[PDB]
RNA sequence: GUGGAAGUCUGUUAGAGUUGGUGUCCUACAAUACCCUCUCGUGAUCUAUGUGUAGGGGUGAAAGGCCCAUCGAGUCCGGCA
RNA sequence: GUCGGGUGAGAACCCCGACGGCCUAAUGGAUAAGGGUUCCUCAGCACUGCUGAUCAGCUGAGGGUUAGCCGGUCCUAAGUCAUACCGCAACUCGACUAUGACGAAAUGGGAAACGGGUUAAUAUUCCCGUGCCACUAUGCAGUGAAAGUUGACGCCCUGGGGUCGAUCACGCUGGGCAUCGCCCAGUCGAACCGUCCAACUCCGUGGAAGCCGUAAUGGCAGGAAGCGGACGAACGGCGGCAUAGGGAAACGUGAUUCAACCUGGGGCCCAUGAAAAGACGAGCAUAGUGUCCGUACCGAGAACCGACACAGGUGUCCAUGGCGGCGAAAGCCAAGGCCUGUCGGGAGCAACCAACGUUAGGGAAUUCGGCAAGUUAGUCCCGUACCUUCGGAAGAAGGGAUGCCUGCUCCGGAACGGAGCAGGUCGCAGUGACUCGGAAGCUCGGACUGUCUAGUAACAACAUAGGUGACCGCAAAUCCGCAAGGACUCGUACGGUCACUGAAUCCUGCCCAGUGCAGGUAUCUGAACACCUCGUACAAGAGGACGAAGGACCUGUCAACGGCGGGGGUCUUAAGGUAGCGUAGUACCUUGCCGCAUCAGUAGCGGCUUGCAUGAAUGGAUUAACCAGAGCUUCACUGUCCCAACGUUGGGCCCGGUGAACUGUACAUUCCAGUGCGGAGUCUGGAGACACCCAGGGGGAAGCGAAGACCCUAUGGAGCUUUACUGCAGGCUGUCGCUGAGGACUCUCACUCCGGGAGGAGGACACCGAUAGCCGGGCA
RNA sequence: CGAGUGGCUUGCUACCUCGAUGUCGGUUCCCUCCAUCCUGCCCGUGCAGAAGCGGGCAAGGGUGAGGUUGUUCGCCUAUUA
RNA sequence: ACGACCGUAUAGUACGAGAGGAACUACGGUUGGUGGCCACUGGUGUACCGGUUGUUCGAGAGAGCACGUGCCGGGUAGCCA
């Protein structure tokens, strides 16, 4: 039997691969020695191409010019200071431990210096609920309880675009147009379409999977698709 | 709105599309002074044609229901 | 639209040029390197045992 | 009224495609061609050039389709008498 | 093509002329790739040329391609290679990271050339004239100089500026025509230098509480109009260039519409639309230098790829030549090209065929089927059903008009633009050719555009938005690699992976028994090391204790595989078909029964329905819109048929020239019977038969073509499958080493990760090497 | 119940062809058989007539058109000697 | 190389209670087949004549092209049914 598709992918073909000359530039925090001193201007509001939110192009004193993830709220002219003993203001970056409890986080360090992980696309946040001296639990998007150094930097506020989720695509043209701007195989053939050759699926004289759909974490690559290890399946009960 | 859409794609995908376009060709009230002339200039970016300032909200909307939470807080 | 006499057409396209080693029209410049001499991959002439029979 | 949206319509604009004729041809003009007929025709559009993916491997809006007239595992030589 | 004529031993096809034609986004003009001398001249015809040849892309010999300002070079793109590093038994192998280099001739970016003249063949290259760019040198100025600007960028709508072209008015020059006074061509002049400035941005002035303004959007007391100013464009205008150039001559002037080019405004994205070198920023005189590489030609129904002088295939630019018209459409005509989509002569030219024309009366009787053909047609006015997701259905349907001539009207600045009026008048017919929909209805399928079997399947198959489930906090999930490493990822749950269902609408019942996945598990099962006894002076080997993952066992879970019966008024095996839908593309019985429809209807539709053997994301139903999708009906229409005829064009037939292939055990003028391995021209018996030839439509040679695809056989092959046999990666797990300090725990020093660092986090765990048990069609 | 004839059907058999004898239905065009549907001449009748019913000779000629179905078959219509 | 039918008279007769209802024979016609012919009706008739749309030869006159006639009207001979 071929190799599946999810198989192919794991080279890295063109096919595969992220259009990362189109891209425009690695989002991460600054590192400032020390002091907090660190502070700049809202030039300008772009596109991402790579994240389909906004983007906000930034001036510090310095001399620097970087883009940085724009969280909503922030326009041109605005201000912006980067450090431990920065402004409560949305946007501002820094640590946990000086953010006080119950306000609303994006772009968060998963270790410190890392220049964030957690809560970056479109209209999410986290939550800061406590502090310590050693830890610092956050609540994630997906719900969960991210125990963290409360020495990891984050971004006040929530992530600009919010609500793009929201609108239905409409057509098979307008995915087209987002999947190309990444790197994504587009568009996708059930395997139970395909012959019994190319998928675990395939084949039959009818349109079914012969085998049940859930499977075992244990599985080796080229067997490892549909249901995987679900915890159960379906919406009843 | 969705009335270029024909007969194609059915009620809620051009019911979806109408209302979350007619809150987006809005008259937006500005968070600098006070001119509702924030048009949509892009996906996320918004424009005030008075003042120019550009700035950042939802997708659609200028202000999204959790953005306006980040004040209180 | 057949892979035959109609597909011949479009074929304009150069990939094989004289090899500046060996002398043979088989240095395909897109790749830049010889299919008979090796010439551009190996420093040492392309040679295999299989171009003649077994006991020879 | 203005405005001029649209995987919108008409359409042998250009270009792309290939429905029926089971026509013509079937030691052809042609190892897949000719004619009329028909479909799309601002977009998931068509196209040149460059460039990437190699054989149990690619590539596949999936037909076991395509990878130089070669594919339910290319071609060359060898194993091989 | 035909008549002349030329050259020649030879002339249907080589050349001149006249007459006649074909090509119009190409059969014209310029080219990329590719070819490679095919280009020009001379001399030739043994070869090549679908006939011939005095011709040639052929044979032979000679000649031909000239650049500071056209390309290449240079720059960087997707990406490629080299060296270093690491991997590998190893390499000419392999991922990362550094560095360097490569990477664009139409068509990315880019310092600079225009007019004319000249050759058999080159030509912004040579010659004549004029101008321009760069570097160095010199001289003067300049002390500025790097910040900034440029290079430099999506798709749709749109305003203004505007050259060429075309057209109109008028004048001049030349030509054409000859009932009239029209008709055609021409009326030229570059780069460059200088000069002007619209739009945008901005300043002053001003001072609108409703004004200003657009095609549109819009603007404003945070200051509108108006007025003045700064900045500021065209390949554009104007002068120079130029008593240059070019023209037989005149060597124009105004206008409209305006490709090129210039410059604004608006809109769209779950799509955001290159980089670098370089240029500007930053003057001038004079002189010096500007090397190397391409440069002919074809660019295609004969120079390219397809074995061919192949009806195939092959990118760009010229889309503004005229009438016509909505038009880059038809059609007819220029300019330019061609008569080489290259064999000819003769016959009212038969039969037969191929394209096609017309056919009375009838009008789908033809047929699986209206296959094929036909019918309708453009524009305007009147008018428009069901149904509908309110978009559409719709150009529904149905009804009327349409020319030419005369004189006008209205809109606009105007058009050689449009809309209308009145009168007049010819035909069978006024979208007069051309161009140019047949309409309506019921049902099935998939919602829609889209995709696909290059080369018998274009669909109902794939896709799709939409829906649903699953995995995962990122040192992740998923996938590649032996490894060193890598995609996803310039990514972070409004994510990306993995699967199913497939728009909207109304809904999506019951079953966890089995199978699968996931969670727990007292006890039970469960390998190896270490630990114990036994044994061996050691070892083999017997036994004991402990026991991981896994399983037993329990729970969860079906939008997870899948299931939804028999019997009676419960049994198998968990439940025992709910809404719908129903004789279905599912119904064996079947042409089910009733009805509509027809003269007649295994068809179609509606109802019924016990459904042999329908049914809810293996999705059910319903449904507007769309469809080279499947079946049916009506009007219209017609040579589809009744039932054929006559015609046109190319063949066909006879003549000249050229000149293959298939196929061939032999004999062969057979026919009717018989007989034979049961399907005989060849045996047996009869009959019939003078030989040769032309034409025909194909009865026979079980005609020719292909060592039958159908079937079985072979201790044949391959692809695919699984709870077939045996394995293997891979995942999980114990144990060994790496590996250190004081059945549960602390710590730091190895080792890991983050960090630029200081340090931060993890910590003898993880990673990696070995072993052991479980799983293990992903693979063999 | 008994005796037979034909070779349309069906079945059985495995002689013939697997280096191929092109399928079913239809169409078209040609010769034939008789076990006669019509037409000609007869017989019997439960033969008044008319109309039929059964049988005999007889293969000259005829034996058509349509609706559902791929159908053969067959079902249906209207004509028909 | 002719097959068959309908009709008229025979006849409202024979026969029969009635209803109904023959034949021999003589005529005329239709249909299928067959052979031939073109005065007649019809088809064709890109021989011919006329009308007219577009365009080109300046207009006019007269002509070319519009697929082997632009389209439309008429149509001789002949060949045909
Ligand atoms: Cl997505
Ligand atoms: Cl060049
Ligand atoms: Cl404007
Ligand atoms: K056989
Ligand atoms: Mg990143
Ligand atoms: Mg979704
Ligand atoms: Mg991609
Ligand atoms: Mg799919
Ligand atoms: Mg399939
Ligand atoms: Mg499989
Ligand atoms: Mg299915
Ligand atoms: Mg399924
Ligand atoms: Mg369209
Ligand atoms: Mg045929
Ligand atoms: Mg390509
Ligand atoms: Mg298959
Ligand atoms: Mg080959
Ligand atoms: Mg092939
Ligand atoms: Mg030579
Ligand atoms: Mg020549
Ligand atoms: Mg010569
Ligand atoms: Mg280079
Ligand atoms: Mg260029
Ligand atoms: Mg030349
Ligand atoms: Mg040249
Ligand atoms: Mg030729
Ligand atoms: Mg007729
Ligand atoms: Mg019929
Ligand atoms: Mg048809
Ligand atoms: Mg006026
Ligand atoms: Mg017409
Ligand atoms: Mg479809
Ligand atoms: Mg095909
Ligand atoms: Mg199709
Ligand atoms: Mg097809
Ligand atoms: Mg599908
Ligand atoms: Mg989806
Ligand atoms: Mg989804
Ligand atoms: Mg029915
Ligand atoms: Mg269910
Ligand atoms: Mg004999
Ligand atoms: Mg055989
Ligand atoms: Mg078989
Ligand atoms: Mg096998
Ligand atoms: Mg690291
Ligand atoms: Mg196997
Ligand atoms: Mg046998
Ligand atoms: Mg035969
Ligand atoms: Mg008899
Ligand atoms: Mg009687
Ligand atoms: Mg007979
Ligand atoms: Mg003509
Ligand atoms: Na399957
Ligand atoms: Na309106
Ligand atoms: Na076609
Ligand atoms: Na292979
Ligand atoms: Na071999
Ligand atoms: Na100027
Ligand atoms: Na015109
Ligand atoms: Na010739
Ligand atoms: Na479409
Ligand atoms: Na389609
Ligand atoms: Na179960
Ligand atoms: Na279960
Ligand atoms: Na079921
Ligand atoms: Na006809
Ligand atoms: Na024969
Ligand atoms: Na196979
Ligand atoms: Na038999
Ligand atoms: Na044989
Ligand atoms: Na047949
Ligand atoms: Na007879
Ligand atoms: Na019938």
């Amino acid at each position: 039997g071929r190799r599946i598709q999810g198989q192919r992918r794991g080279r890295g073909t063109s096919t595969f691969r992220a259009p990362s000359h189109r891209y425009k530039a690695d989002l991460e925090h600054r590192k400032v020695e020390d002091g907090d001193v660190i502070a700049g201007t809202v030039v300008d509001i772009e596109h991402d191409p790579a994240r389909s939110a906004p983007v906000a192009a930034v001036e510090f004193e310095d001399g620097d010019r970087r883009l940085i993830l724009a969280p909503e709220g922030v326009g041109v002219g605005d201000e912006l200071q980067v450090g431990v003993s920065a402004e409560i203001a949305p946007g501002n970056t820094l640590p946990l431990a000086e953010i006080p409890e119950g306000v609303p986080v994006c772009n968060v360090e998963s270790s410190p210096g890392d220049g964030g992980k957690f809560a970056r696309a479109s209209g999410v946040n986290a939550q800061l609920l406590t502090h310590d001296r050693n830890v610092a639990v956050v609540k994630l998007p997906s719900g969960e309880m991210k125990r963290l150094d409360p020495q990891c930097r984050a971004t006040i506020g929530v992530v600009a675009g919010g609500g793009r989720t929201d609108k239905p695509f409409v057509k098979a043209g307008n995915k087209h147009h987002k999947m190309k701007a990444r790197g994504t195989k587009w568009p996708n053939v059930r395997g139970v379409a395909m012959n019994a050759v190319d998928h675990p699926f395939g084949g039959g004289g009818r349109q079914h999977p012969g085998k049940p759909k859930s499977i075992s974490r244990n599985a080796p690559p080229g067997r490892k698709v549909g249901d995987i290890a679900s915890k159960r399946t379906g919406r009843g009960g | 709105r969705s009335g270029r859409f024909g007969a194609r794609y059915g009620r809620v995908s051009r019911r979806r599309v109408a209302e979350i376009e007619s809150e987006m060709n809005e008259d937006h009230a500005c968070p600098n002074c006070g001119e509702d002339r924030v048009d949509r200039q892009g996906t996320g970016i918004w424009q005030c044609s008075y003042c120019d300032y550009k700035f950042t909200g939802g997708s659609y909307k200028p202000e999204t229901p959790g953005g306006k939470t980040v004040r209180r807080s | 639209t057949g892979a035959g006499t109609p597909s011949q057409g479009k074929k304009n396209t150069t990939t094989h040029t004289k090899c500046r080693r060996c002398g043979e029209k088989s240095y395909h410049t897109k790749k830049k390197v010889c299919s008979s001499c090796g010439f551009g991959k190996s420093a040492k002439r392309r040679d295999y045992e299989w171009q003649s029979k077994a006991g020879e």
